[PDB]
DNA sequence: TATAATGGGAGCTGTCACGGATGCAGG
DNA sequence: CCTGCATCCGTGAATCGAG
């Protein structure tokens, strides 16, 4: 097939590595491939350097090292282990008095390593560490919401490191400073720094009526030490004002490099904002025996200059992406590594003063557990540590480019507000204005733009083409938001002849605001329209013709696309479809030029230019996190000569290197007997026949045989009181055979456990005595198939205890897992959707003869409702249908770049060329115009769609150019009374299927305290009848239906047992008793020492506990 | 009015503050148990400190801690700082937290089921 | 206010 | 008898003890080996009730024959185990403590 | 601090040890009081941490054993560059320690987890919400039990009232007590061998009734 | 059961708008 | 000394799913 593309825009630079925000960050934080002697001070190295040495015996740090993983990646996924590497640390114990030096290398545990694609493996599960976005450290000046002419000064350090400081001018004239919920005159703190009335008079004297409030004679009357003691009495009431104690607190609060830490970014931000330079990252210093100032004087200078109205002093936008930065995986892990290392340091200081003050070694003195616990905590129960989205390659790819404002140090959901949730002008090229969850996290969770990358300070930079005069240089400059605000940046689609600007008046941007400007005033230019949106948003063709809301849907749903077995690339692409499967490690390519030796379903062997033989094992039918089968398929034959970067094996959801999230189906936009009523969708049975929209899903079933005080749990083929018909597909060890078919109720793995000790009821004793069979010692607890599930067993993993290589958690004897897969065809209820935001469920599967069809006898695949189009305002799918139709008969695919894609007249041209193949075939076969085509044409020229008088061929062409063709109703044979738009549309099958969702429950598990039914399909729980549903019944006046829900159908124990008994006996349900949950309320209120009594009309106490609560 | 001060603090029935063994044979229990253990420990220690006799400074601090324990049980986080489990930042669930709140006994289990 | 600090104050008297 | 009213009021200490089936003296839960309720603990069966229906702790009384009969050796009454949901205990404080609800709810009732 | 007891709890326990130190002190030895006090103070604190920390209280000697196992496993993990096996710890522990006993000790040291443990990143879900009640009978259980009692009475009515009463007294359907042959013979007025004969005939009749009707078979469980 | 040791340690800072109680200076 | 305004602390902030 031929691939024709459009667009006049030549984008210089290709998109950066999409997973670079993960890999390049983590590696930069580790420096494991960097020689220890040549290591810089960052991440893990910076953590060791900042926590060392230990003062009081002196323990010092030399260098660290990381060994190789104890197990490979797939072995960790298999054995539920963690992908990590051993961490060793060179330490020398030095006695500050004796001079004794004892050196040793201690083991600190393991550190989780990042895979190639940028994810992790935590205890056998792929996990993605999502980057965090927060307010950059530094000094900001925000207008006081109370007093119009007064402003609030804020000094912000790194999260968890140091308190926030607020400088505010009070109505009483004096400037105040706020630290740790404590306010005091800033004058005192300035005095401690060694400042005098002289220095402040010459420095701040430029602004009158301001510094006089800073002037206080009672402050200068005391020495720096006295003022320091005075300040300590202010911050620490009740605590004895000892000199060295006050020094320790204040230094630790401000000048301490270890406790208080500005960001290296925040350091630069403060330097550029205050027009100064900072030696360290602390607000002050302890030098030559006293405190020396760094930050406080320039900040107070800027503050007073701001209040006075002095030019050159602005407020700060805190949603500005020049004041907002990103904490990647490396920095987040480093910060938690710093915390755990600090706790280890506390253990060191503690153990030095204990035990032998003479005989100690670095090994004895070190406890690795705090560090291990901290790292393990961050990689497990952290919020930013998420379950990897392995639905399709695009899912995980986007997941690694996610940006969260939540997590530790971030925003609480209630602390959010929609000021941060909005889009800023600085989001241009940096953060996608489209992609976001439409849930409660809208605005908080976002995706990174394509061409955007994150610099070392943590800010997001975007590329821009250099423009001097009229010439546009091929060089590119990545800029921050603050830097971008300086220049005038034109559009990417501005006319260029060669490297020279053609237009007389170009469209440009000055600080986000659009401006028509001359080419002589153009400083820079957009690299590409693609940089404005995320990766997913770039996969949507004709994006400029869609509403922003449905575009959000399209970007989000492409993440939800299940990899089909017959999945194919879209007929209308944007060009990034291949690159996605490139950056994502789904596909497989050749490292160098060479020839293919072997080709198999399991492996691909290739001989290169080097002569060396490289064998690539193929991942086949491996269950992902969501259940979507991930397998690689060979695309080369034996002896095929390939080159550098050529396709070897297509991964999941990939076709010839291109991304395949769905299938190209022949669609028809028309109402159909109300079966497409309200976003509903009608499909053809042919889609099931040739297995379109069919995908394989695997599910993991685990069971544990443990040690009980009542006796061991044994996995065996011996299960008491069972028929041989049920033990059919099991082997002799109790495991089901590989390849068998399992249905709900069947036994996957049989297991026996000894019965709990209990007097068998006299009925049971007699029953045993009658049947002449002694009661079995054990009891059946088998892993069976959950209702609504099943399939074919493809694998069985059996781990035990006593056998080599495997040791389970304490108490557990053997762990057995069963992998059951299934091929899922498209059925009524499953969710289909396109890239333009059009979504819906399959409401009907018509036989092929009922389906609306073409004059040549070709039936359409999908019937979409035209009513879904106008209100939703997404016309992209219309153009996709048009160009899809032209490409259907021409037999060629297309590439239509976003905003640079194909335009209508060119589509009309391709439609005309397709029409020649359509009708020219007919007239060549000796077939004239159909009589029904005549009537359709008549009603068409009454519709003003075709010009009257012209020959039917000319009219049919006039319709075909409009994208409309003549359709015949399969049920009648009569045509549709009008021409209908028909063409190929790229439609995906989403992850939401009725097979995963449909659930029903009669009776089941109840909670412990409340004794109400559980929730969810997984727990076989009941549906929640909220207080709103209670209102609905109340508003209706249905009392006995509501009383049912409140008692018999949920919380009433005696009532529900008698109810079930009544129904199976054919008897009517009994009168409902008092709910158990109210009894819980009564006793919980009694625990609060509050007497709650139920009474009658005689005001005499009524016992709802029936004597059980009274003595 | 003197009933607003407790001489005898009630104890909620065990099944309403259950200690159960889950599927894996591991144990899971309510926070109320840790709260009650806090109360009994500080109470019994006070009775011992009184019995053997102690300076009024020690007895005072023990009494103040007892009130802190009572508050923690009835309404945690109400007075000053919330009581937590070691290594955890999560405040224990008190009787007030169980009754009141959007996840409270009323809204979650009584007005809806 | 703060039980720990309060006990530390009651201790500093003796 | 039908319930027509619901009354809420302050619980007197004597009423609190009237609710209680015993004083919880020790902060023990269950034995670290037997996993059985520890005596005079928060889960003690002698106070709140039997774990097994119509069966005492030491297993001397296993049936419904004797009902209301208190085992002399173990100390646990033989009834339905459902009683462990409804039976209050108590703790006698050395120093009387203030119910925080009436202390901190503004305007303070005690204040 | 950080061992399971709050700061003030530790202080008060050290105050108890301080009281013990004062009463057990002898000034004749010229030792500064701080020297003799410190021992009793640490002793009281350590005893408190060993007693009050764990929700499931464990004897002090067993805690010392577990903590000894902790320092042992940590020593081995520090020298081997990985987490030790049960057998490796069993070796370094000395005699009387095998892999089985080590695993048992670890199983004992397992602490309970809170039922209020957060499920998800929202606050709308708890851990205990997913735990079913294994004690209280499901409606199916109660209905089956009632059906068994009814079907058994339907089966015992295929006998006479006397030969069914012998069985009802024998297996404990009535009164809830299983009687010997001497008591049933002391009631009906016949010899114990007559009672055992009647019970054999009754059980045998119930066997023939079962073989024909096929009713009680499903209740065999 | 004994050298002597004698006042802690980490804070979480970007919601908001309401009712009601406390406290302040002002007529 | 008693009214009025500033200010403090405590309380709320949709539903169902799954997790
Ligand atoms: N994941 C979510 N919530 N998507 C929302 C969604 O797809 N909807 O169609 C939403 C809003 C449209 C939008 N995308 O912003 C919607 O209107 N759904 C139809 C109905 O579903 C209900 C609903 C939807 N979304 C909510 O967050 N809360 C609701 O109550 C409403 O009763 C609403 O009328
Ligand atoms: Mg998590
Ligand atoms: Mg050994
Ligand atoms: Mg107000
Ligand atoms: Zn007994």
């Amino acid at each position: 097939m031929e691939i024709k593309r459009f667009g006049r825009i030549r984008e210089v630079i290709p998109l950066p590595p999409l997973t670079e925000i993960q890999v390049e960050s983590y590696r930069r934080a580790l420096q494991a491939d960097v020689p220890p002697e040549k290591r810089e001070n960052v991440g893990i190295q910076a953590a060791f350097r900042e926590t060392f040495p230990i003062e009081e015996l002196v323990l010092d740090f030399l260098e660290y090292r990381l060994g190789e993983p104890p197990f490979p990646q797939d072995e960790c996924r298999e054995k539920d282990l963690t992908y990590q590497a051993p961490l060793y640390a060179r330490l020398q114990l030095i006695h500050k008095d004796t001079g004794l030096i004892k050196e040793d290398e201690v083991f600190l545990g393991h550190i989780p390593l990042m895979t190639e694609d940028g994810s992790f493996i935590i205890n056998g599960a792929d996990r993605v560490i999502v980057s965090q976005i927060h307010r950059s450290p530094g000094v900001y000046f925000t207008p006081d919401p109370a007093r119009p002419g007064r402003y609030i000064a804020s000094i912000i350090p790194l999260p968890k490191r140091g308190p926030w400081i607020d400088l505010e001018v009070e109505p009483n004239g004096v400037v105040s400073m706020k630290v740790n919920k404590r306010k005091f005159p800033l004058v005192l703190l300035l005095r401690v720094l060694g400042y005098d009335q002289e220095t402040l008079a010459r420095e701040l004297g430029a602004y009158g009526e301001l510094v006089q409030g800073l002037m206080d004679e009672s402050v200068f009357a005391m020495r720096p030490e006295e003022a320091l003691i005075r300040l300590f009495t202010l911050l620490r009431p009740g605590d004895p004002p000892k000199r060295d104690k006050a020094v320790a607190y204040v230094y630790g609060l401000i000048a301490d490099p270890r406790r208080y830490d500005l960001g290296e970014a925040g350091r630069y931000k403060a330097e550029e904002k205050l027009g100064i330079r900072l030696s360290g990252r602390t607000l002050a210093r302890f030098e030559d025996g006293e405190f020396k100032d760094e930050v406080f004087l320039p900040t107070l200078r800027y503050l007073f200059a701001l209040t006075a109205g002095v030019p050159g002093h602005e407020v700060d936008d805190i949603d500005h992406l020049g004041n907002r930065r990103i904490r990647t995986v490396g920095e987040l892990m480093t910060d938690q590594f710093r915390v755990g290392l600090a706790r280890l340091a506390r253990g060191v200081r503690e153990r030095m003063l204990m035990g032998s003050e003479d005989s100690l070694t670095p090994a004895k003195l070190v406890n690795s557990r705090p560090l291990e616990a901290a790292i393990r905590e961050f990689f497990s129960r952290s919020q930013l540590s998420q379950f990897k989205d392995e639905t399709n390659p695009l899912s995980s790819l986007r997941h690694k480019r996610r940006i969260s404002a939540l997590g530790p140090g971030g925003l609480t959901r209630e602390r959010a507000g929609f000021d941060v949730r909005d889009v800023h002008r600085t989001h241009y090229g940096r953060i996608c204005p489209v992609e976001t969850p439409e849930g409660a996290n809208i605005g908080l969770i976002t995706s990174l733009a394509a061409y955007a990358r994150v610099d070392e300070l943590g800010f997001i930079r975007t590329p821009y083409r250099r423009v001097v005069g009229g010439v546009v240089t091929d060089e590119v400059v990545y800029m921050t938001a603050t830097e971008e605000d300086r220049y005038t940046i034109a559009q990417a689609n501005t006319p260029l002849e060669g490297n020279r600007i053609a237009a007389e008046r170009v469209v440009a941007r000055r600080k986000g605001e659009p401006v028509i400007v001359s080419p002589e005033e153009v400083e820079f230019m957009d690299v590409s329209p693609k940089q404005v949106f995320s990766v997913n948003t770039n996969l949507i063709p004709f994006l400029e013709h869609d509403d922003a809301n449905r575009a959000l849907m399209g970007s989000n749903m492409q993440t939800q696309a299940v990899p089909l077995i017959r999945a194919q690339a879209p007929v209308v692409m944007t060009g990034l479809e291949e690159r996605v499967v490139r950056d994502s490690l789904a596909a497989l390519y050749a490292e160098e030029d060479g020839e293919v030796a072997k080709v198999d379903g399991n492996r691909i062997v290739v001989r290169y230019e080097d002569g060396r033989l490289v064998e690539y094992p193929l991942r086949r039918f491996y269950r992902s996190n969501q259940g979507t089968a991930l397998d690689q398929r060979p695309r080369v034959v034996v002896g095929q000569r390939v080159r550098k970067g050529d396709l070897l094996a297509d991964g999941p959801a990939s076709e010839n290197g291109f991304l395949a999230l769905g299938q190209n189906v022949l669609v028809a936009i028309m109402p159909f007997d109300g079966y497409n009523f309200e976003d509903a969708i009608v499909i053809s049975e042919e889609l099931l026949k040739r297995d379109f929209y069919t995908s394989i899903h695997i599910e993991r079933y685990e069971i544990e045989a443990r040690d009980t005080k009542l006796g061991p749990e044994r996995i065996t083929r011996d299960i008491p009181h069972l028929s041989e018909a049920a033990l059919r597909d099991l082997d002799e060890e109790g495991v089901v055979r590989i390849g068998a078919e399992v249905k709900p109720g069947d036994i996957l793995v049989g297991r026996t456990s000894f019965k709990g000790e209990s007097e068998p009821t006299p009925e049971e004793r007699l029953l045993r005595s009658i049947f002449g069979e002694k009661a079995r010692d054990v009891k059946d607890t088998s892993l069976r198939v959950p209702p609504g599930e099943g399939g074919i067993v493809v694998r069985t993993v059996r781990l035990r205890r006593g056998d080599p290589g495997v040791e389970l958690k304490p108490g557990v004897r053997e762990v057995v897992r069963v992998y059951v897969a299934q091929k899922r065809k498209l059925q009524v209820g499953d969710k289909l959707a396109n890239r333009h935001g059009n979504k819906g469920v399959v409401a009907k599967i018509l036989p092929v003869e009922d389906m609306p069809h073409l004059p040549d006898g070709t039936p359409v695949d999908v019937i979409l409702n035209p009513l879904g189009v106008p209100s939703r305002m997404n016309l992209g799918q219309i153009l996709e249908t048009h160009l899809g139709l032209a490409g259907y008969f021409l037999g060629q695919r297309y590439i239509s770049p976003i905003f640079d894609g194909a335009k209508e007249p060119e589509i009309k041209e391709l439609l005309a060329q397709a029409f020649e193949v359509y009708f020219g075939k007919r007239k060549g076969e000796g077939f004239g115009v159909d009589k029904r085509e005549v009537e359709v044409l008549r009603r068409a020229e009454k519709l003003g769609l075709v010009t009257p008088g012209k020959t039917p061929e000319e009219q049919l062409k006039e319709l075909f150019l409009q994208g409309k063709v003549v359709l015949y109703d399969g049920r009648t044979g009569e045509p549709i009374e009008g021409p209908i738009v028909v063409g190929q549309m790229f439609i995906m099958k989403l992850y939401h299927m009725v097979e995963d969702k449909m659930h029903a429950r009669s009776t089941g598990p109840y909670s412990l305290i409340t004794q109400q039914p559980l929730g969810g399909k997984a727990q076989f729980g009941g549906q929640r009848f909220g207080e709103m549903e209670v209102w609905a019944l109340e508003a209706y006046g249905a009392a006995h239906t509501l009383q049912e829900m409140l008692t018999l159908k949920s919380d009433d124990i005696e009532g529900r047992n008698a109810a079930y008994e009544a129904i199976i006996k054919g008897e009517d349900v009994p009168e409902p008793s008092v709910p158990e949950s109210f009894r819980v309320l009564v006793k919980e209120l009694q625990a609060l020492a509050l007497d709650v009594q139920t009474l009658d009309e005689k005001d005499n106490p009524v016992d709802i506990f029936e004597g059980l609560a009274s003595k | 009015p003197e009933w607003m001060i407790l001489e005898a603090v009630p104890v909620l029935p065990p099944d309403l503050r259950p200690m159960v063994q889950v599927d894996g044979g591991r144990f899971a229990t309510s926070d109320l148990n840790d709260l009650y253990r806090r109360l009994i420990n500080r109470n019994n220690r006070l009775k011992k400190l009184l019995a053997q006799g102690a300076p009024e400074i020690i007895i005072r601090n023990e009494k103040r801690m007892l009130q802190e324990a009572v508050d923690a049980l009835l309404d945690n986080g109400r007075r000053g700082a919330p009581v937590t489990n070691p290594g955890s930042d999560r405040p224990l669930r008190s009787l007030t937290d169980i009754l009141s709140g959007k996840q409270g006994r009323f809204r979650q289990n009584l007005l809806g089921k | 206010s703060d039980p720990v600090r309060q006990y530390l104050h009651e201790i500093g008297q003796v | 008898k039908e319930v027509r009213k619901v009354r809420i009021a302050l619980a007197s200490p004597e009423k609190i003890r009237s609710w209680s089936y015993g004083e919880v003296e020790k902060p023990e839960t269950i034995n670290y080996r037997t996993l059985k309720p520890e005596r005079d603990g928060l889960f003690d069966e002698r106070i709140f009730g039997p774990i097994k229906d119509y069966e005492c702790a030491c297993g001397k009384y296993k049936r419904q024959r004797f009902e209301g009969k208190v085992c002399e050796r173990c100390g646990v009454e033989v009834t339905k185990s459902i009683v462990r949901r409804y039976r209050m205990g108590h703790i006698e404080l050395a120093t009387p403590a203030a119910h925080i609800w009436f202390v901190k709810d503004v305007p303070s009732k005690i204040g | 601090t950080g061992r399971g007891l709050s700061f003030l709890d530790l202080i008060q326990e050290g105050n108890q040890g301080l009281i013990r130190a004062v009463e057990k002190f002898e000034y004749k030895r010229r030792f500064k009081f701080s020297t003799y006090a410190t021992w009793w103070i640490r002793q009281a604190i350590n005893r408190a941490i060993a007693d009050q920390a764990r929700t499931i209280r464990i004897p002090v000697h067993m805690v010392e054993t577990i903590n000894k196992l902790s320092r042992t496993a940590r020593q081995l993990q520090q020298e081997l560059g990985r987490e030790p096996t049960y057998e490796e710890i069993a070796e370094a522990m000395g005699p009387g320690w095998d892999a089985k006993r080590v695993e048992e000790t670890l199983k004992i040291a397992q602490e309970p987890v809170s039922l209020e443990t957060p499920i998800g990143d929202e606050k709308d879900s708890f851990y205990g919400d997913f735990i079913p009640d294994e004690h209280l009978p499901s409606p199916v259980d109660a209905a089956t039990q009632s059906l068994l009692s009814e079907e058994l009475e339907k089966a015992l009515s295929k006998l006479s009232e006397r030969e069914a009463m012998v069985l009802k007294l024998r297996k404990g359907l009535i009164d809830g007590r299983e009687h010997t042959l001497e008591e049933v013979g002391a009631f009906f007025g016949v010899t114990r061998e007559r009672i055992r004969q009647i019970e054999n005939k009754a059980l045998r009749k119930l066997k023939y009734h079962e073989s024909r009707t096929r009713k009680l078979r499903d209740f065999l469980d």
